[PDB]
């Protein structure tokens, strides 16, 4: 909706909110709101100027919004417009981390849908702690690289190997690096506290 | 007073085709009397303005035979391959035919009549025929076992002529020498209009079967929709690329389905002007319903009912709809027809003709694949046995492998061109040659492929300069990656439907100028062949309003023609340069259309999309959203070993060995040389050699020194940067 | 049987076995046209309710509206996605009501030259006035009344729109007639 | 062979008084012959796309009466509010209309006819009229001793397959009662067109009188300017935001002024063939010159006469503006013609 069109600059947001509010309670979602509307206060100045105005005029106003909560998502929270962080548009704030060792066990289970690595090959349970620094959409990357490598050895019908996952480990380096830990904790000492 | 019409219509003789009636044409008594043709007298019946079948005229029943209707026993029709619906012409026969002396009779089944039947059967059938004419079929002759029946024909006849389709003779029992034969068809010298069959159009099996279903449901089982009540699919649109076999399939449906074919609609109509043509058309669909289960074909539905772009219309489009709305009556009562359209370009019909009740079903013929083309070539070459000798089976997979992109009309063109070239070279190698020693060799065909370009190239324009992986030094990593990421998901689509893998829809090739991006694209296009369709920025854009949008949607429309297939957007940064991030005035429609289409293509249906850029951040972020084009491959400057392979290839005819030009020195001195510049260094060396002494034999190291001292490289704050950043 | 949608039988007393049945439709083999009633329109109960109100108010009781000296809401317009029960809703409105159903066909109402398009519109609205109550259906009204701001519009669009403006704003205050339009 | 017009131009009778010519439509002899409307027979005349008025056909002088023109009395025109220049159909009616039993008569001014006029006057008027229909207005009837003049209206007519805008009836002295009334308009049952008047326009009083002046002097008193040696003002343009009532003024000017009324409804004249838009304008201005006085209306002038200098105005706009300029002030003359235009 962020794109510059006649029905997208300040209209489609209103229509989406009207559909959501008109319904039963809703959990309307705003994937990557940081990238959607950047700070535009001297740093990363996008040219829209319209969509944020529509959200500001819709969320804060006369509308009932009885059954409505506006959830949103972000990976560069420092880029969100300051008009969102402060209570009035968004007033709850929590942090989602990449899966832990057991969450990684069950994400590894989830990645496979038609492979029999466990009985034939290496146990999925064995991979639980083997995957470090691999996000929920990056253990998927390891598994999918292993699946592509599977069609390179037998090329027709086969299980996978331990070395397939080992090549997954090499070809995809440690995803969750300390840089994002530092960037978050720096932003979180602000979001978490009154500063 | 009765009026004799100028044209007539064929309908089936309702009784079993036996006895003297097998060579009789039951005609309206008023027509016969007005023609001064007495019943029991000979007349020639055939298509309007063509040779015809001599047959005895007999008076029909006025309640059974409308004025123009004529009934010919199936024996008569099979001679002329007359389909029920063919418009006839009547002429009186002037001279009685001669008596037969020898007759050759055989079966279409090819089964030995000597092993199944007695000659009394042939005596009976020929006596019933009376005036023999070669090509008649005697149909469903039950054997003594009872569980079998045989089809039989007069393969040849002779006696020891005007307008007769084949030389007729009079059978007289006892005086004729009946003879058996294994021949399934009549004497080839009769030049008969031989039937058309599915043994000829083979190569499109699944759509043939679907067509057979679409003839089963409206002809044979219309009653079986009165129960279940629901409106039936009684409009068919057999679209596909031009020359793929659509008209041939319509013709095989017409001749191998035993419905009455209502006359071809065609681009032609009385006047081709509104008002006048509106009644002349409705008449064709008024002729429908009354006859026993029929099939009205509306071939070229884009020429009869065009799109109405902005105001282009007579009344014909709405007239077709208003008439089809009554033609769709059936299966409660008058469920005795189906309409089959054909088209090259279905989106150029008025879309109102594909709405429910109208052409609500389609067949969608495509482009023959690698094995389809072998089917085509085999069935086509089967028409030659004594003049080919080279088909055996192999070398024909070779033609079908090298003949990529032929639509099927182009394989027929290839066969005829090979024949012509064979005759040409036969009369060229010597002043005269034995015509019957001529034979189409693989030498002939492989030479003819040079001249016969595919018909697809005149609408699907493509360069493909024929590069191979032997012509791309280095880039072993990139060849491996391209295999993995494009060629496997392209070809292995079914295995991924099994294995649940996700194909990387969209690979963006980004790297410095002069590296292997488009070269690898071309090599992939021709090596390990797939269909490979591309566009250019400066050609999708046109001065007039909305012509760019139409072009993009048409590009994808044409891209739908095959699979697996790579769409190649070279310099994609000049399709989304601006008007989205800035200057968003009124003209970003091209990006809108392309970015709409990129989603519609299914993830593993078979089509993949490749793009290239040396300005990665100029690409609108809309394209790099996952699901669209998120996969990126870096094509960087070649390493030392790659440069040496380039040097070895491009210095091949330089006698570097004799001159002592040690490549392993040039490959390291040329560090940071990005592809093309390694090639340039070798051109410049050659020019330095030629300028020193024209008529050069070899090039030498000093020439390479002169070449090196004149070449400059790329920009390291722009190369190795702005791509390392784009990697993040 | 031929040229008869169904063959009757001359019911006569004495031996006709009148065996009552639970079937709610005539014999299926013949497939006499099935009415398109309201119970085949599911999914649009609220929208059909609104349509019902808009049809009833100008159609059955326009007199009590007309006492106020301003014309009824004769013109109803249906629009929305071009696949969602538009012509089907018009057809059900035709079937259920007992009001004389006229029809403003798009292409077929227009012959050639002058005095033919306006003649057709005048005649049809006049007949809808003679026989009452009546409904005047214009399915795909766009194909005959474009904006006149596009190159599509020519003379004929100008004729159709002028005649409709003259008629629909002229009749009223006693006529029990409604005009329902639908468009993609 | 003679070709009958597809549409016909309304016009007034030269005779302004009331007689047996009142309900008579003077049509050209050849047109009478071609529709087989024998002279004296009944015919229906009504605007294209509306129900007809029953009128009894007479002939026009074959050399001075244009083929297009039917001439109608003010009484008949009052029924359908036919303004001069309206395009009428003409169709034979094979009918004899019913006799009257009770005829109702009223007056715009609302004055008591028994007090103002003698019932023999009304009786004579109806007897001579030949036909009675609700909606007729007999204007400028003198009051007692010529005290003033009054307008008399046939409010309703009753009798105790063609389609008509007003029921036709016949007056048969004594046997059809002339019952008086005070209703100043025709019976509301009939949906008779009702003249729009200045009394319906709100505000704009000074503008209304400016329109009155610039419409009246150019059309109905030109010799005053010719006496003063100045040309008449042949042009008025109305401008202002939309919704302020600009077309209302044009319609009231059309319906109130006695002049040939012609209209260029912006895109209504436009054609895709090279010179046809210009030819439509020339024909409109030559008709206005022919029948005088004449008022030519151009609602949204800016739709057909853009700036001619801006980017989107090509050759077609240039040629249409040139035609308008040369038909207003060029080598040709104007006549008693006034052009009234409106634009946002
Ligand atoms: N088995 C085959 N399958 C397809 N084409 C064949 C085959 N065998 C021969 N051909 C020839 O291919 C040509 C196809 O021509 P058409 O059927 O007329 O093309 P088409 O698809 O109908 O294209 P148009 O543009 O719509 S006329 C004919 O000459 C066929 O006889
Ligand atoms: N082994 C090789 N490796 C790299 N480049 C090569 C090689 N052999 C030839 N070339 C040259 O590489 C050039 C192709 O460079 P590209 O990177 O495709 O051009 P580009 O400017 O980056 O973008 P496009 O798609 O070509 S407009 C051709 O001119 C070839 O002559
Ligand atoms: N609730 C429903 N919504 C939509 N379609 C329905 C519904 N119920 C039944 N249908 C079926 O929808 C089919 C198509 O609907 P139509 O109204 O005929 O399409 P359409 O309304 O003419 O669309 P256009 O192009 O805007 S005129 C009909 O054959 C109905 O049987
Ligand atoms: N006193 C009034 N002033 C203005 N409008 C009035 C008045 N009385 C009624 N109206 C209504 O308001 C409208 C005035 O006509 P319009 O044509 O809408 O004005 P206009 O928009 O300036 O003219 P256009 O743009 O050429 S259609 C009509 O719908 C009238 O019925």
């Amino acid at each position: 909706i962020f794109n510059k069109y006649v029905g997208e600059s300040e209209r489609a947001i209103r229509e989406i909110f009207r559909k959501a509010r008109s319904a039963a309670p809703s959990i309307i979602f705003f994937d990557e709101i940081d990238a959607l509307s950047p700070d535009r206060d001297g740093s990363s100045t996008s040219a829209a100027n319209h969509v944020l105005t529509s959200l500001l005029n819709e969320i804060d106003g006369v509308e009932e919004l009885k059954g409505v909560v506006i959830v949103a998502a972000t990976n560069r929270p420092d880029e969100i417009d300051a008009a969102l962080l402060r209570p009035g548009r968004l007033d709850r704030h929590i942090y989602v981390g990449p899966p832990d060792v057991n969450a990684r066990l069950e994400i590894l289970k989830k990645c496979t849908k038609k492979f029999n690595t466990e009985e034939s090959g290496v146990d999925l349970h064995e991979l639980a702690d083997r995957t470090e620094g691999y996000s929920g959409a990056e253990v998927v990357l390891l598994c999918q690289e292993a699946g592509l490598a599977a069609i390179m050895e037998d090329l027709d019908v086969a299980k996978v190997e331990l070395r397939h996952f080992e090549k997954a480990f090499k070809g995809i380096a440690r995803g969750i690096t300390p840089e994002m830990l530092s960037y978050y904790e720096e932003f979180a000492l602000r979001s978490g506290s009154s500063s | 007073k009765f009026k004799l019409p100028a044209e007539f219509i064929t309908r089936p003789h309702p009784s079993k085709d036996h006895g003297k009636e097998t060579c009789t044409a039951y005609i309206h008594p008023n027509v016969l009397s007005s023609l001064e043709i007495n019943p029991g007298s000979f007349c020639t019946v055939g298509k309007i303005g063509e040779n015809g079948i001599l047959v005895i005229a007999r008076a029909g029943d006025e309640e059974v035979h409308p004025v123009n209707v004529i009934t010919l026993s199936t024996t008569i029709r099979s001679v002329g391959n007359l389909i029920l619906g063919d418009r006839l012409e009547l002429k009186k026969a002037q001279v009685q035919p001669p008596y037969a002396t020898k007759v050759t009779v055989g079966s279409l089944q090819g089964y030995n009549i000597l092993e199944c039947m007695e000659e009394k059967v042939i005596q009976k059938l020929l006596d019933d025929s009376g005036v023999i004419m070669p090509g008649m079929i005697f149909q469903n002759l039950k054997t003594k076992a009872g569980d079998e029946s045989i089809d039989v024909v007069i393969t040849d006849a002779s006696d020891d002529n005007l307008f007769y389709l084949s030389p007729p003779f009079i059978f007289r029992k006892g005086s004729t020498h009946i003879t058996f034969s294994k021949e399934t068809q009549a004497n080839r010298k009769y030049n008969l209009p031989e039937p058309l069959s599915y043994a000829a159009v083979g190569g499109l099996d699944k759509e043939i079967e679907s067509l057979k279903s679409a003839i089963e449901i409206p002809l044979h089982q219309p009653t079986l929709f009165s129960s279940f009540g629901v409106s039936p699919p009684r409009g068919i649109l057999l679209h596909g690329p031009p020359g793929t076999g659509k008209t041939m399939l319509l013709r095989v449906v017409a001749n191998t389905s035993n419905a009455h074919v209502l006359t071809i609609n065609g681009p032609s109509i009385v006047s081709k002007y509104l008002g006048e043509t509106e009644a002349a058309l409705r008449d064709i669909f008024n002729e429908a319903r009354k006859y026993q289960p029929s099939i009205i074909f509306i071939d070229e539905i884009d020429s009869i009912a065009p799109n109405r772009a902005n105001d282009d219309s007579g009344e014909v489009e709405s007239r077709v709809v208003a008439t089809l709305l009554t033609l769709m009556d059936g299966m409660g009562a008058a469920g005795k027809v189906v309409v089959i359209a054909a088209t090259n370009r279905p989106n150029s019909v008025d879309p109102a003709l594909r709405r429910p009740g109208r052409f609500d079903q389609e067949v969608e013929i495509g482009i023959p694949d690698v094995d389809a083309r072998f089917d085509i070539l085999t069935k086509q070459f089967s028409r030659m046995s004594s003049d080919r000798h080279v088909l055996d089976s192999e070398a024909i997979k070779y033609i079908a492998s090298k003949t990529h992109g032929y639509v099927g009309a182009d394989l027929t063109a290839l066969c005829r061109e090979s024949v012509m070239k064979t005759i040409q070279r036969g009369l060229g190698t010597d002043a005269n040659i034995d015509k019957f020693s001529l034979k189409v060799t693989l030498k002939d065909v492989e030479s003819a492929m040079v001249d016969i370009r595919p018909s697809a190239m005149r609408e699907i324009f493509l360069e493909m300069p024929k590069v191979y992986w032997s012509d791309i030094g280095g880039q072993e990593e990139l060849k491996t990656k391209m295999k993995e990421m494009i060629q496997l998901p392209l070809e292995a689509s079914e295995t991924f439907a099994r294995l649940g893998i996700s194909a990387p829809k969209g690979v963006l090739l980004y790297g410095p100028p002069g590296c292997s991006k488009t070269l690898t694209a071309k090599a992939l296009a021709t090596e390990s062949g797939i269909n490979f369709l591309a566009v250019k920025g400066p050609e999708i854009f046109n001065k007039y309003v909305g012509e760019s949008e139409r072009a993009i949607r048409e590009i994808f429309r044409k891209a739908r023609s095959a699979a697996p297939s790579i769409i190649f957007f070279d310099e994609i940064d000049a399709l989304s340069p601006d008007r989205d991030g800035s200057s968003t005035s009124a003209a970003n429609h091209v990006l809108t259309s392309l970015l709409n289409e990129i989603d519609g293509v299914e993830e593993l249906k078979g089509v993949v999309i490749v793009a290239a850029t040396n300005r990665p951040d100029e690409i609108d972020a809309a394209l790099l959203r996952p699901g669209r084009l998120d996969r990126h491959i870096y094509v960087g400057p070649p390493d030392v070993n790659a440069r040496l392979e380039i040097l070895k290839k491009c210095t091949k005819k330089f006698n570097t060995e004799e001159s002592g030009v040690d490549l392993h020195e040039l490959a390291d001195r040329t560090e940071g040389y990005s592809g093309a510049e390694v090639v340039l260094l070798c051109q410049e060396a050659g020019l330095a050699a030629i300028m020193e002494d024209l008529d050069v034999a070899k090039v030498e190291l000093r020439h390479f020194e002169k070449a090196f001292k004149g070449i400059a490289r790329g920009i390291t704050p722009e190369m190795l940067s702005y791509y390392e950043e784009f990697a993040l």
